[PDB]
RNA sequence: AAACUUUCAACAACGGAUCUCUUGGUUCUCGCAUCGAUGAAGAACGCAGCGAAAUGCGAUACGUAAUAUGAAUUGCAGAUAUUCGUGAAUCAUCGAAUCUUUGAACGCACAUUGCGCCCUCUGGUAUUCCGGAGGGCAUGCCUGUUUGAGCGUCGUU
RNA sequence: UAACGAGAUUCCCACUGUCCCUAUCUACUAUCUAGCGAAACCACAGCCAAGGGAACGGGCUUGGCAGAAUCAGCGGGGAAAG
RNA sequence: UGCUGUAAAGCUGGGUCGAACGGCCUCUAGUGCAGAUCUUGGUGGUAGUAGCAAAUAUUCAAAUGAGAACUUUGAAGACUGAAGUGGGGAAAGGUUCCAUGUCAACAGCAGUUGGACAUGGGUUAGUCGAUCCUAAGAGAUGGGGAAGCUCCGUUUCAACGUGCUUGAUUUUUCAGGCCAACCAUCGAAAGGGAAUCCGGUUAAAAUUCCGGAACUUGGAUAUGGAUUCUUCACGGCAACGUAACUGAAUGUGGAGACGUCGGCGUGAGCCCUGGGAGGAGUUAUCUUUUCUUCUUAACAGCUUAUCACCCUGGAAUUGGUUUAUCCGGAGAUGGGGUCUUAUGGCUGGAAGAGCGCGGUAAUUUUGCCGCGUCCGGUGCGCUUACGACGGUCCUUGAAAAUCCACAGGAAGGAAUAGUUUUCAUGCCAAGUCGUACUCAUAACCGCAGCAGGUCUCCAAGGUUAACAGCCUCUAGUUGAUAGAAUAAUGUAGAUAAGGGAAGUCGGCAAAAUAGAUCCGUAACUUCGGGAUAAGGAUUGGCUCUAAGGAUCGGUUUAACGAUCAACUUAGAACUGGUACGGACAAGGGGAAUCUGACUGUCUAAUUAAAACAUAGCAUUG
RNA sequence: AAUAGGGUGAAGCCAGAGGAAACUCUGGUGGAGGCUCGUAGCGGUUCUGACGUGCAAAUCGAUCGUCGAAUUUGGGUAUAGG
RNA sequence: GCGAGAGACCGAUAGCGAACAAGUACAGUGAUGGAAAGAUGAAAAGAACUUUGAAAAGAGAGUGAAAAAGUACGUGAAAUUG
């Protein structure tokens, strides 16, 4: 079988210098440089993969249009579904409690 | 190295430059006294200083 | 295996070529010159070392502006240019 | 002679804290405004272990109180403080586990961690996994209050000095054998070069005043003078008494 | 008796003593006072019709100007070089210039010929982007100029 | 003190040229040739016995003797060299 | 050649030579050599001696040449054997690279050859690295020490922006609006990081040149589309979809970006293999045979996925489910959906290229013509990438540059027209330095062409557990002075009757054992071990036998049919000079004493141990 | 950045059996460990082998220790002569 | 340092380390260390030409006052050698 050289400089295999093998038209076997994999867009609420929103090494993502990188929804491209969610609830609710807990401290404002 | 700086490569030009036999007509001037080029060097044997 | 084979692993070079004097004295790590001093204002010269001195001084070079002081003091420091006789 | 290894340890060449994976340096609230006169509520964001340290380090994060920002604070975690947990600062903070308060706040018995030794210093006691400080008693005219620290000394320090309740989580540590060199190595690893130890009995009289002769020992009391000077620091300092520790103290 | 070994003589080798030189050294004496931000000493890299070094020089590069002198230079070549003359050669002399990258080294940096910004002009349909030409931007301190700051403080509403 | 050990020690089984007691075989040397071609060392040198002697001589004294030029080995001596 | 003098020495004949020198009275001194393991230079004996013996190995012929064991070419015989004697690189070297010429010196023989000598030629980048970021760290500034060279300090007891953003203004003035936690700088050719591929081409360069086909950043900018009279779009219950489809200050997140292993799955490349279309080899005999070509880049569109998520629903007779144990009223099974596009498929790129054949043009730069280049299968395979999982820690496994989204709602926006360059298309530019070659039993360092040392990538077939050992394909070498003999003594390797440690300080050295399957396995023990304890049997070849699956097809006798497919295990017969882990590969075992618990560490270059360390224990501040 | 191929078989998990209970036993599965044989690697035990004017101012051969971690290692960086 | 004049000084292993392309070649990572090396002839007139040889060279010949001066260059000792 062909055995392959690296095509730059770098004669180690780190992380950056990670190679593919491929087969070309001229029936030979040469190396090709890859790129590192790129990681999913993660939810920073509860930290799991934003669905809907394309994985892409960080300076790729200037090149390529909106609707790629974000979700039709409130914090559309940070938060989660469930996370934003749980903030609609939590906020409604909290707030009503807020008047809850001011009305309690006016009715006894003129009666204790 | 292949990767090599400017300054060492301006540095190995003259090197080859003063590696050159002596010209054959300085051997003709009146009162020479130069026989040949005494400051040879060859890579194997004496090394730069780079 | 101090001798010969510890030998082999010398590709490191402790120096380098130096702005200033240009000798391989420049210390990469320690960003000195061991023979001028370099970048120190100064340069490194020492009354142990006489030999020293005799190898860069005035005159170890081109002298290319002291060379004509003392033909241009010869003359008075003249200003002005050399008259035609008539 | 020749420095021995007490003394090359001042010049912290090697023997500097290799703190690159620190996770910040942990530390209360600088005191302002609102510790000062009421409380402050932030939440807990994270629990993490912070390399070197017994104690894990929780990150709770509170609002700016002047400007729109917020502040993620490094904290010691009492044990039972979690993950989205109100955390309490102030004078008028409340007694729950993993608040804030001044040590005048506090009843008799109260049992806090992170003390500040002085009013503004953000923590100087009880910070290791398992230790605490038990609140002795207070002085409300001299505005002092006595505290119980983990060593067992009982300290004096002004009721205005803030201290985080409950006690510092991950305690037991040292009830484990670590049962390897390398476990050790690991340990200080994350630590500081001061592992392993030579015995100076070992070594040669130039390295030691214990090295030389031709069994190994001492020679002379290992009891040093507190007036001796550094080169000879080496042994049982200041030893007030020696041998096997026989009853109460 | 040969050969061999040894001794001697002649010649030839090996080697460079001896003799004789000497644009060098060494020492004494006499006389003089002149480095550098108007960028020194030193370093690197280049420069000749044909040059590697030494010497000289700096992209005007073994040199340009000027003065003196008065026909060369020379190893070869070669004038669109010169001879009763603004005229050959000359570190003879020297008062005008040129003087690369640097270096106390000065925009920042330099194991990189790495990276800026300002002014004027200019090219690409450009105050903004890219290119080019020229001129600038170091630090401490002094005098002065301008713009400011402080319930330090004076007059007045 | 289980386990571990290129740690020190004694014995047993197996095993064998360690041995009785040595023999045979292979390649590379050594050997001869063409070419190439060092080094250590060197007061002078190089046969013995006795004597005396700085009390263990190559030289001295008295004897034995003694015939050119040489090759491969060897390790008694040169109180060998370092 | 002699003479004189006791002598130190003086004089003289002959030869050589070529420019200075002497006698006498005095002055002066760096003034006389056999030594100093003297100094420097030169030269011997030794001596044509020791020796030029590791890395399996050469031979015939032709050519060239004055000259050939050694150069070239051809034929053969061999080796390295993918953990290479192969193909590249980092450090280091610096022209050793390539062509021509060439043998005085060097290549410890030789030389027509060379990494030698001489003359020339040769390294082409927006995309490969530098440059940019920050790491440990280095280090200016305000300052504080020090007589001072300098030391400290890195935001520090500092009035620290050569600030920006707009509307502009053409008044080159401004009006202001926001901010200034952190912020000199250097520091990675292996960290982070914008972007390029294929075919061809040179004597020597190529991800750099040629041809074609792409991509990123910065800038400029028009058309189409999109959007608005409900001004800043629609659809979907939802996960979310889209060619587009406002968004200041300020704020929040994500990517950058992260340990090590275990089994599993998928992909890619490699390995194996069937049919068909070609070429070469063997063919006394056999062999529908053995070997070989049948390939497809970056990039564009569509499609394609484990995980995760959404809708429906309400579960014990609990169900689903992995090799591995977890999940479910905090909503399982079931049914239906959404997303990431890693990866594969189709298509474009693209057959026009390349490859394999056949026919020709011709001293001929270089070709021209025709045909084919297709369809599969297989797997506890190897390597590698990824994925979903699981284990692990008193160990939890960088930073920064940079890019994006969101929150927020400042500000500006239409109807006869307004906005936007995150949809498509179009225009311009990408500077500087490196780039040849070696990477080592000859290009580095060891004085050298030194058996040493020196970081990393790729990795075929057979046997096998194996990337071991042995043989082979591709590739590369056939290099190491040679010739003739075969005494002693050696160095390396073999064998030995009978005895079997009697040798020796001592079993030193060697031998014996050895793979795999089955049986069997003691004291002691910290219950984990000891253990492969000890001790036995078998093993070849051939012909069989048995067992162990995949995918489909329908009232649950599918308990049956069809097709396809891998090497494992067990048993039997026969067979042979009783052989068979047949080469290779590969434990000797047991009973005890001293000692250190163990793994680990040190005297590079005479000591590896019982020495050091260690966990544990105790003491001190 | 690097580290063939095997052996042993720790927790956790599945199934069955016994028992009144407390619990115990068996067959699998699983893949732990500064575990083990053993390449590369790292080291350097013995022959007190070779060599000892060497290939070498520390090498060569066989044999050997360890070989998944207190592992090996490149580069950068820090520590400087009492 | 600049510019001069001198000496009962040394005479190429002396005199400065350097009379010469000397702080040169070369060593060492580095600080530093650091040589050897003058002489044909008045003038190259530096040996045309012929011949043997593959060549270097040799033999004739030529130049020169001398080749008993051939860049291995005046003179040319000793060790050592034919
Ligand atoms: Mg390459
Ligand atoms: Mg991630
Ligand atoms: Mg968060
Ligand atoms: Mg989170
Ligand atoms: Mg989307
Ligand atoms: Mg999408
Ligand atoms: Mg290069
Ligand atoms: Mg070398
Ligand atoms: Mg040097
Ligand atoms: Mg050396
Ligand atoms: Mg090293
Ligand atoms: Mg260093
Ligand atoms: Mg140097
Ligand atoms: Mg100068
Ligand atoms: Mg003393
Ligand atoms: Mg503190
Ligand atoms: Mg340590
Ligand atoms: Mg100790
Ligand atoms: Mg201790
Ligand atoms: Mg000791
Ligand atoms: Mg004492
Ligand atoms: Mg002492
Ligand atoms: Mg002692
Ligand atoms: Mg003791
Ligand atoms: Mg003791
Ligand atoms: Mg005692
Ligand atoms: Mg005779
Ligand atoms: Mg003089
Ligand atoms: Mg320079
Ligand atoms: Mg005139
Ligand atoms: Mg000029
Ligand atoms: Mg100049
Ligand atoms: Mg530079
Ligand atoms: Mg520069
Ligand atoms: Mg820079
Ligand atoms: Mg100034
Ligand atoms: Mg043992
Ligand atoms: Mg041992
Ligand atoms: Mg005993
Ligand atoms: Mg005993
Ligand atoms: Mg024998
Ligand atoms: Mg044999
Ligand atoms: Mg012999
Ligand atoms: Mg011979
Ligand atoms: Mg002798
Ligand atoms: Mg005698
Ligand atoms: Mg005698
Ligand atoms: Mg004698
Ligand atoms: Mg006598
Ligand atoms: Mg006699
Ligand atoms: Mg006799
Ligand atoms: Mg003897
Ligand atoms: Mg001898
Ligand atoms: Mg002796
Ligand atoms: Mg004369
Ligand atoms: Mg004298
Ligand atoms: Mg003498
Ligand atoms: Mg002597
Ligand atoms: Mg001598
Ligand atoms: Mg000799
Ligand atoms: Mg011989
Ligand atoms: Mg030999
Ligand atoms: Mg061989
Ligand atoms: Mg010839
Ligand atoms: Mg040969
Ligand atoms: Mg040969
Ligand atoms: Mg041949
Ligand atoms: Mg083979
Ligand atoms: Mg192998
Ligand atoms: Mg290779
Ligand atoms: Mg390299
Ligand atoms: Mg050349
Ligand atoms: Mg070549
Ligand atoms: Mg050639
Ligand atoms: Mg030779
Ligand atoms: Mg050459
Ligand atoms: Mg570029
Ligand atoms: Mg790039
Ligand atoms: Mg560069
Ligand atoms: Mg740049
Ligand atoms: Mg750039
Ligand atoms: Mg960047
Ligand atoms: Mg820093
Ligand atoms: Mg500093
Ligand atoms: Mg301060
Ligand atoms: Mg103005
Ligand atoms: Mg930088
Ligand atoms: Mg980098
Ligand atoms: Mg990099
Ligand atoms: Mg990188
Ligand atoms: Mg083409
Ligand atoms: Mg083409
Ligand atoms: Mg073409
Ligand atoms: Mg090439
Ligand atoms: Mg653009
Ligand atoms: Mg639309
Ligand atoms: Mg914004
Ligand atoms: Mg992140
Ligand atoms: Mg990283
Ligand atoms: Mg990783
Ligand atoms: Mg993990
Ligand atoms: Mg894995
Ligand atoms: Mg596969
Ligand atoms: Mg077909
Ligand atoms: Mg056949
Ligand atoms: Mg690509
Ligand atoms: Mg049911
Ligand atoms: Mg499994
Ligand atoms: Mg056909
Ligand atoms: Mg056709
Ligand atoms: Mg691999
Ligand atoms: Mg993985
Ligand atoms: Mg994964
Ligand atoms: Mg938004
Ligand atoms: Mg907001
Ligand atoms: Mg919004
Ligand atoms: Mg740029
Ligand atoms: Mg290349
Ligand atoms: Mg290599
Ligand atoms: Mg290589
Ligand atoms: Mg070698
Ligand atoms: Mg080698
Ligand atoms: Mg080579
Ligand atoms: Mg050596
Ligand atoms: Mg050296
Ligand atoms: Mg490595
Ligand atoms: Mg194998
Ligand atoms: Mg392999
Ligand atoms: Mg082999
Ligand atoms: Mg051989
Ligand atoms: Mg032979
Ligand atoms: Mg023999
Ligand atoms: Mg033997
Ligand atoms: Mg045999
Ligand atoms: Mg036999
Ligand atoms: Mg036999
Ligand atoms: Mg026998
Ligand atoms: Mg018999
Ligand atoms: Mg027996
Ligand atoms: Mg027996
Ligand atoms: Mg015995
Ligand atoms: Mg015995
Ligand atoms: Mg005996
Ligand atoms: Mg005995
Ligand atoms: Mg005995
Ligand atoms: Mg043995
Ligand atoms: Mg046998
Ligand atoms: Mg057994
Ligand atoms: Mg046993
Ligand atoms: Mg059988
Ligand atoms: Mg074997
Ligand atoms: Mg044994
Ligand atoms: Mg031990
Ligand atoms: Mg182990
Ligand atoms: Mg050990
Ligand atoms: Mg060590
Ligand atoms: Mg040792
Ligand atoms: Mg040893
Ligand atoms: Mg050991
Ligand atoms: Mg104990
Ligand atoms: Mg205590
Ligand atoms: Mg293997
Ligand atoms: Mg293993
Ligand atoms: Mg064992
Ligand atoms: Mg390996
Ligand atoms: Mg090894
Ligand atoms: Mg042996
Ligand atoms: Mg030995
Ligand atoms: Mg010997
Ligand atoms: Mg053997
Ligand atoms: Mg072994
Ligand atoms: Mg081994
Ligand atoms: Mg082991
Ligand atoms: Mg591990
Ligand atoms: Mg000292
Ligand atoms: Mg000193
Ligand atoms: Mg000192
Ligand atoms: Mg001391
Ligand atoms: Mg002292
Ligand atoms: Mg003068
Ligand atoms: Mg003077
Ligand atoms: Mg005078
Ligand atoms: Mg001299
Ligand atoms: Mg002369
Ligand atoms: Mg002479
Ligand atoms: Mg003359
Ligand atoms: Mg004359
Ligand atoms: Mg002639
Ligand atoms: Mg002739
Ligand atoms: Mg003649
Ligand atoms: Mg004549
Ligand atoms: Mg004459
Ligand atoms: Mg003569
Ligand atoms: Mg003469
Ligand atoms: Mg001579
Ligand atoms: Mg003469
Ligand atoms: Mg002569
Ligand atoms: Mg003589
Ligand atoms: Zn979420
Ligand atoms: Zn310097």
């Amino acid at each position: 079988a062909q055995r392959v050289t690296y095509r730059r400089r770098n004669p180690y295999n780190t992380r950056s210098n990670k190679i593919k093998v491929v087969k070309t038209p001229g029936g030979k076997l040469v190396a090709q440089h890859v790129k590192k994999a790129a990681s999913r867009v993660k939810c920073g609420d509860c930290g799991s993969a934003l669905a809907g929103i394309s994985t892409l090494r960080p300076r790729q993502y200037a090149q390529v249009s909106k609707t790629h990188k974000t979700v039709q929804r409130a914090y559309g491209g940070s938060r989660c579904a469930n996370c934003v969610k749980e903030r609609i609830v939590r906020a409604f609710l909290i707030e009503e409690q807020k008047i809850v807990k001011r009305v309690l401290k006016e009715q006894q404002d003129k009666e204790k | 190295p292949s990767q090599k700086s400017f300054r060492t490569k301006q540095k190995l030009a003259k090197a080859q430059k003063q590696n050159r036999p002596l010209p054959q007509w300085i051997r003709l001037r009146t009162d020479n006294k130069i026989r040949y080029n005494a400051k040879r060097r060859h890579w194997r044997r004496t090394k730069l200083g780079i | 295996g101090k001798g010969t084979p510890s030998l082999g692993k010398r590709h490191n070079k402790s120096h380098t070529l130096c702005n200033r004097c240009g000798r391989r004295s420049f210390h990469v790590q320690k960003k000195t010159c061991s023979s001028c001093g370099y970048p120190a204002a100064k340069m490194r010269s020492h009354n142990w070392a006489l030999k020293a001195k005799r190898r860069r001084t005035t005159g170890t070079g081109r002298m290319a502006y002291l060379k004509h002081v003392t033909r241009r003091f010869k003359n008075g420091f003249q200003t002005g240019v050399a008259k035609a006789q008539t | 002679g020749r420095v021995i290894r007490n003394q090359r340890k001042g010049a912290g060449s090697i023997f500097t804290s290799h703190t690159r994976l620190r996770k910040g340096a942990a530390k209360l609230r600088t005191l302002d405004y609102a510790e000062r006169h009421g409380y402050i509520r932030g939440v807990v964001k994270q629990i993490i272990h912070d390399p070197g340290r017994g104690a894990p380090l929780a990150k709770v994060a509170f609002r700016d109180p002047y400007k729109y920002k917020l502040r993620e604070e490094t904290f010691i975690a009492n044990e039972g403080v979690y993950t989205g947990q109100f955390i309490y600062a102030g004078k008028k903070a409340s007694l729950n586990v993993g608040n804030i308060l001044p040590l005048g706040a506090c009843p008799e018995g109260t049992i806090v961690s992170n003390v500040e030794e002085k009013v503004g210093d953000r923590g100087a006691l009880g910070r290791t996994s398992g230790n605490y400080v038990i609140i002795i008693g207070h002085n409300p005219d001299e505005n002092k209050t006595r505290v119980k620290l983990p060593s067992g000394a009982k300290k004096i320090i002004s009721s205005d000095a803030r201290g985080v309740i409950g006690v510092v989580a991950g305690g037991g540590r040292i009830d484990k054998p670590l049962l390897k060199a390398g476990r050790a190595f690991h340990k200080y690893k994350v630590k500081r070069n001061s592992w392993p130890k030579t015995r100076g009995v070992a070594m040669n009289p130039v390295d030691h005043p214990h090295g030389g002769g031709n069994h190994q020992h001492i020679g002379k009391a290992s009891t040093i003078s507190r007036g001796a000077v550094s080169g000879q620091k080496a042994g049982l300092i200041a030893a007030r008494r020696t041998g096997l520790l026989r009853g109460t103290q």
